RNA sequence: AAAUUGAAGAGUUUGAUCAUGGCUCAGAUUGAACGCUGGCGGCAGGCCUAACACAUGCAAGUCGAACGGUAACAGGAAGAAGCUUGCUUCUUUGCUGACGAGUGGCGGACGGGUGAGUAAUGUCUGGGAAACUGCCUGAUGGAGGGGGAUAACUACUGGAAACGGUAGCUAAUACCGCAUAACGUCGCAAGACCAAAGAGGGGGACCUUCGGGCCUCUUGCCAUCGGAUGUGCCCAGAUGGGAUUAGCUAGUAGGUGGGGUAACGGCUCACCUAGGCGACGAUCCCUAGCUGGUCUGAGAGGAUGACCAGCCACACUGGAACUGAGACACGGUCCAGACUCCUACGGGAGGCAGCAGUGGGGAAUAUUGCACAAUGGGCGCAAGCCUGAUGCAGCCAUGCCGCGUGUAUGAAGAAGGCCUUCGGGUUGUAAAGUACUUUCAGCGGGGAGGAAGGGAGUAAAGUUAAUACCUUUGCUCAUUGACGUUACCCGCAGAAGAAGCACCGGCUAACUCCGUGCCAGCAGCCGCGGUAAUACGGAGGGUGCAAGCGUUAAUCGGAAUUACUGGGCGUAAAGCGCACGCAGGCGGUUUGUUAAGUCAGAUGUGAAAUCCCCGGGCUCAACCUGGGAACUGCAUCUGAUACUGGCAAG
RNA sequence: GCCCGGAUAGCUCAGUCGGUAGAGCAGGGGAUUGAAAAUCCCCGUGUCCUUGGUUCGAUUCCGAGUCCGGGCACCA
């Protein structure tokens, strides 16, 4: 084989490929709080941080937006970095 | 296949009779038995240890009729039986349908056998067999087809079989127009005119 | 390669274009092949009647 | 995948004669280009009267009766020749192949020596049926002067035993046809008036067992090896099972095509060039000296015994006997091959003008019974004319 | 149903002989070719060369039972009009059948093809521990509400085309947030945090815009924990050559911290330490998909992976990324490279190593087959749709086997050929003739099975709404074959249509004549042939094989001819010129003790196919297939300790 | 299909491109031998392109064709 009789089934991945990257950069960026609360030195603005971080961070496991079991291990590695701080 | 050509040609250079073309000439008349084929038929025969080999071959290749493919198919098979080769080659010579028609005397030669089996005649088991190759089972009951009861020729093998022997693992009766397969073909009643071991020494070399 | 030509009658020339198969012959010197009559631009051997098979001779006819 | 050509009315394979400078490829073109617009209904257009690189580049004329189109009785295709000595094989091949020619004059020359060459072949191997067109009348300005130049035909006709005036001698001017002026527009498609009826009628074999002569061979990239020529006799369907005989070892293939003029043909038919794929076969193994048949009809000879006829000087033939020992050229409809000839018992030579039985010997085989024709050749001339009285082996 | 039948010799060195030793060779096999010959049938087989390039066709879709729509087609329905006039035209109407196209879901990553790379972290064999999933399935729970977008379409509009552009409308099982959450998730715990889908069938009651609502049923969804086919990772052993193939590495080795991952690790970043790897083979270069297994041979051993099948890589080339359960992917995307092609010159298109087909290469290879019949596969709620997947005819002596080409009979053997001592001898019962039959092929007629399921109708039972709907099964009769005028059967002449090829010096079975006269050539080796050649060419006769025949190559045997099986070395080729001595190999004898080696034991495993053992079936065979055995070993563990090994003592 | 070149003794080379074609190298016969080599003595080859033509005369000039090498050319 060369081709195939459709092609339409690379244009719905097109649609899918922008329509994923459009709110997975969201949920990736918000992270700049937690790492800025961690450089500021302080255990409470570093939670506070993951506080807002916890609900796009299971969510986007749950959902497709990384998929997979991705939302447990990122819960457990986000814990294991603030619990350095006091 | 069969062999088509001229039948006491084989006779005369193995110097036997081999039971087929078993007619006669007038008053003997060029009979020509007892001496070796062509120009220089009048020398006297000589011998080597491939000689002997190749010569017992083709005596028992001429007694039963068969093919070099076949009987190099039939030793193969003889040497996947248990027991010892020789005598299990000359059963399954002993056993095929054309070779138990001459038998039972329906074919007063090989190749009259050969042509009543080629022409639809015997069924056995009650079910029709046309090919040569076919392997006669114990107990079962050889009977020849209605179209095939007129060859005139078969009617006088009968005859042409009295005051000839028949192998003790079957009986026939020329009234029916049927014989009776009546046991297992027996190698300990009937063998070619050779010795079986040298037949299958040559296969080594 | 030197390929030996059997049987007497040659057609081939200095550019004729022909199939050789193996001839063993240390007769003469070098010489492991043969030139197969009756293929390509190499035709049959004159005057042969015991040959078909061999010398591209083909059966004899009437 | 490709468009069908399709079988209503009868075919039939036609061709320009003449000299060079005459009018031979003018006259093919300008034909067919008034045919299009006033049978076919068109009006004048410029792609009609030029046409594309890729059509000239396969129907090279000399290989291609290179323009196909239909007439109110027929449909006709129509071949351009050499008007020169320097290639002569393919005019000479294709007067044995047509039902009548078109023999092209242009007033300003009169009949040059190709013109007096090619109205022979109509007795020697084709067929007497020969219609006639004056060219570049236009440039004359008076007309019985146009009259005196077409005397010189009328002379040439009576030269080959042509009827002088009974002959339909169109008068035109080629290239003002072809461009679109409207006297000589008006004054080429009377030719066609003729044409559909001085042959009166051409007639087709095709009762009888299949027997294409090849006369050319093509390579289709990518389904094989085309053979194509005058089928001479019988009928063609696609999937026939087909033998070639000939030069070479006799071979059995399927005829996996059948077409003519580049489009789909849904019977090969009798009398036509036609072409055909056959299963098995590449361009490599696959030669002129080829026939394509019906199974067992026809097998190859290189030996036959005939009757020979030795033209006389009047004719153009020898004025010198004819030799034992000789190597003429023979032809065969589609096909020219050389033997070596043989005469009777103490006939050291034939004279000019007389009939001899003779025994050929080809220098290769070719598919061949009695009843088939010949000529014969040393060149400069044809020398005689015969018939294949039974083959030899 | 267990088990073997398997092991060779021969020609050739000299005057003669023994021993040594090469060479030639009989046999078997190949996806083999060549040249001659050729009738019929089964089943098997057809690039084994250029991973060299392909014209043209055809090959993954599908669901209206997720959604918006109604282009096409028919229908209904309604409107309008006419003697097309109680039948008919024109129109409208998503209203219904229905469906072009659009949106959307699931699957296209499967099958099929190719064997280029790759001596491989891939593969094979056997194990290890930190993993995961389409979808099926066990179990438990759930389904709140709202918003937002936009194609089809609408209008407007550019370009030769590819390609479209501008602005407007809006639906979902589509899109998105919130709500709300477990035995869930994270957190040591407090606590914090995360989801989602509907659709469809149908009825008594009940609301009602008569749309719809409510209900119930069925089917689908979502969350979470389990199971399961499937898949990933890791580890040991095993995996061609070159040592005239001796160094390789920090881009590593080891660690620590972070990052990243489904999980795991220099995966990856950084630091710190300096290590790691090699001559029992690092490194480097050469070759090469593997394996089950196929062939050959007593087997060992060798060759070897092909036809089939398990696994692996690849899909004109090079880079990257992605959609997603899963893919730098064959059928897909961006970009580049090369070639080729279209073009209105602005611009664009493409990759048979699917299938059939083609050119080219080469010693050498089927038909742009046929088909819904049956099987698997994808979507399909089902009817249905898809499929070059699948099945099956064609072409060809390519493979294997079976069958026939007449047979029975038949001479003063008569012609003829051949040889001759000229008597005869022989070809040869061969021919003619006589007798019989037609198998096969032919022509004509008849004609099984591959067909199960599936369609509709209908009955009873169950599910349930008292009720439908829905469903399990039964029953009625509706219906389905490409191959195909089938397999097979029956009639009917009639020997009618069926033998060629190599061989005859020896090895090697087959002898005589004639010509040739070291010539033609002749063999594989030894050799032959220079005018009385079974060695040449022809002739006849003989030998052997046969619809095949010979010949060449290739592999394996013979070979022990690299000798474990199974060798020599004073001198047949051959023992180091000598010593000393590390590496490595080897080590007396006795006591105890140990158990790595060895040996016994057990359990798990190496699928199919292949072999064996024993059947079955297609008439037999080829062919197909069942059951039973087979699988030398490996993993892990239990027992023994004579002996070799270890450790300790003497 | 078209265009170009090649047909002197086995070989080579010459020869008024019309007027018995010459020489060498090699070869054949004879002698010698069972044969060959070698020697010694005698002697031949020309497809002077096939085949048709031009002429008073073809080896040598002109057409035709066959084979062999090389060029040009097409894809129903």
């Amino acid at each position: 084989a060369n081709i195939k009789s459709a092609k339409k089934r690379a244009i719905q991945s097109e649609k899918a490929r922008k329509h994923n990257a459009s709110r997975r950069s969201m949920m990736r960026t918000f992270i700049k709080k937690v790492y800025a609360a961690i450089e500021a030195g302080d255990k409470a603005a570093a939670q506070k941080a993951f506080n807002e971080m916890q609900p796009i961070v299971d969510r986007q496991a749950a959902k497709g937006l990384i998929h997979k079991n991705k939302a447990a291990r990122h819960k457990a590695n986000l814990t294991a970095q603030i619990n350095k701080l006091a | 296949a069969r062999y088509l050509g001229p039948k006491l040609k084989l006779s005369r250079r193995e110097g036997t009779d081999l039971f087929l073309k078993s007619g006669v000439r007038a008053i003997d008349t060029k009979c020509k038995i007892e001496q070796a084929p062509g120009q220089h038929g009048a020398r006297k025969p000589r011998l080597s240890d491939y000689g002997v080999q190749l010569r017992e071959k083709q005596k028992v290749r001429r007694i039963y009729g068969v093919l070099e493919r076949q009987f190099r198919n039939y030793y193969k098979e003889a040497a996947r039986l248990k027991g010892n080769t020789g005598e299990n080659l000359l059963a399954l010579l002993e056993g095929r349908l054309d070779n138990v028609v001459y038998r039972m005397g329906f074919g007063a030669t090989r190749a009259e056998a050969r042509q009543l089996v080629s022409h639809k005649a015997i069924m056995v088991n009650g079910r029709v067999v046309n090919i040569a190759s076919y392997q006669v089972s114990p107990n079962d009951v050889v009977s020849i087809r209605e179209k095939a009861k007129k060859q005139s020729r078969v009617k006088a093998a009968l005859e042409l079989a009295e005051q000839r022997e028949k192998p003790t693992w079957l009986e026939v009766d020329a009234g029916k127009m049927e014989g009776t397969f009546k046991r297992k073909p027996e190698r300990s009643d009937l063998s070619a005119d050779i010795n079986e071991h040298l037949i299958v020494e040559l296969y080594s070399k | 390669v030197t390929s030996y030509i059997g049987g007497e009658g040659h057609n081939l020339q200095e550019h004729s274009v022909i199939l050789i198969r193996g001839g063993r012959v240390k007769d003469l010197p070098g010489v492991r092949y043969h030139t197969v009559r009756g293929a390509l631009d190499c035709s049959g051997v004159k005057d042969r009647k015991q040959a078909r098979s061999k010398y591209g001779v083909k059966r004899p006819k009437a | 995948s490709k468009e069908k050509f399709e079988r209503t009315k009868p075919h039939v394979n036609v061709g320009t004669i003449g000299h060079v400078d005459h009018g031979k490829t003018t006259l093919t073109a300008a034909i067919t280009t008034v045919l299009a617009k006033t049978y076919g209904g068109a009006a004048r257009a410029f792609d009609q009267i030029d046409n594309a690189p890729e059509e000239k580049a396969r129907g090279i004329t000399i290989n291609t009766s290179h323009v196909e189109y239909d007439t109110p009785t027929r449909h006709y295709a129509h071949v351009d020749c050499p008007g020169h000595a320097d290639y002569v094989k393919n005019m000479i091949t294709g007067a044995a192949q047509m039902d009548g020619a078109i023999l092209v004059v242009a007033a300003t020359d009169g009949p040059m020596p190709q013109t007096r060459e090619h109205i022979l072949l109509g007795r020697q191997v084709g067929v007497p049926y020969i219609i006639v067109f004056l060219n570049k009348c236009d440039m004359v300005d008076d007309e019985e002067l146009l009259e005196l130049v077409e005397m010189e035909v009328r002379e040439l006709l009576s030269q080959y035993d042509f009827p002088g005036d009974d002959t339909p001698i169109v008068r035109g001017s080629a290239l003002k046809a072809l461009e679109g002026d409207a006297e000589w527009e008006a004054k080429i498609l009377e030719l066609a008036g003729f044409l559909d009826s001085y042959i009166p009628e051409p007639e087709r074999a095709i009762d009888k067992p299949f027997l294409l002569p090849i006369e050319d061979v093509f390579s289709i990239s990518g389904r094989g090896t085309v053979v194509t020529g005058r089928v001479e006799r019988g009928i063609i369907k696609v999937g026939e099972e087909v033998e070639i005989v000939g030069i070479k070892e006799t071979q059995k293939s399927t005829c996996t095509g059948v077409e003519m003029f580049r489009k789909l043909l849904d019977e090969g038919r009798a009398g036509e060039n036609v072409g055909v794929l056959l299963r098995g076969i590449k361009r490599e193994e696959i030669e002129r000296g080829q026939v394509l048949a019906k199974p067992g009809t026809i097998k190859p000879h290189t030996k036959f015994e005939s009757e020979v006829y030795i033209l006389s000087k009047d004719e153009g033939g020898r004025h010198t006997p004819f030799f034992k020992g000789y190597r003429p050229q023979f032809y065969f409809r589609t096909t020219d091959v050389t033997g070596t000839i043989e005469l009777p018992e103490g006939v050291e030579m034939v004279m000019p003008g007389d009939n001899i039985k003779m025994v050929v010997t080809l220098i290769h085989p070719i598919a061949m019974d009695d009843g088939l024709r010949f000529a014969i050749r040393e060149g400069g001339r044809t020398v005689g004319a015969g018939v294949v009285a039974k083959v030899l082996s």
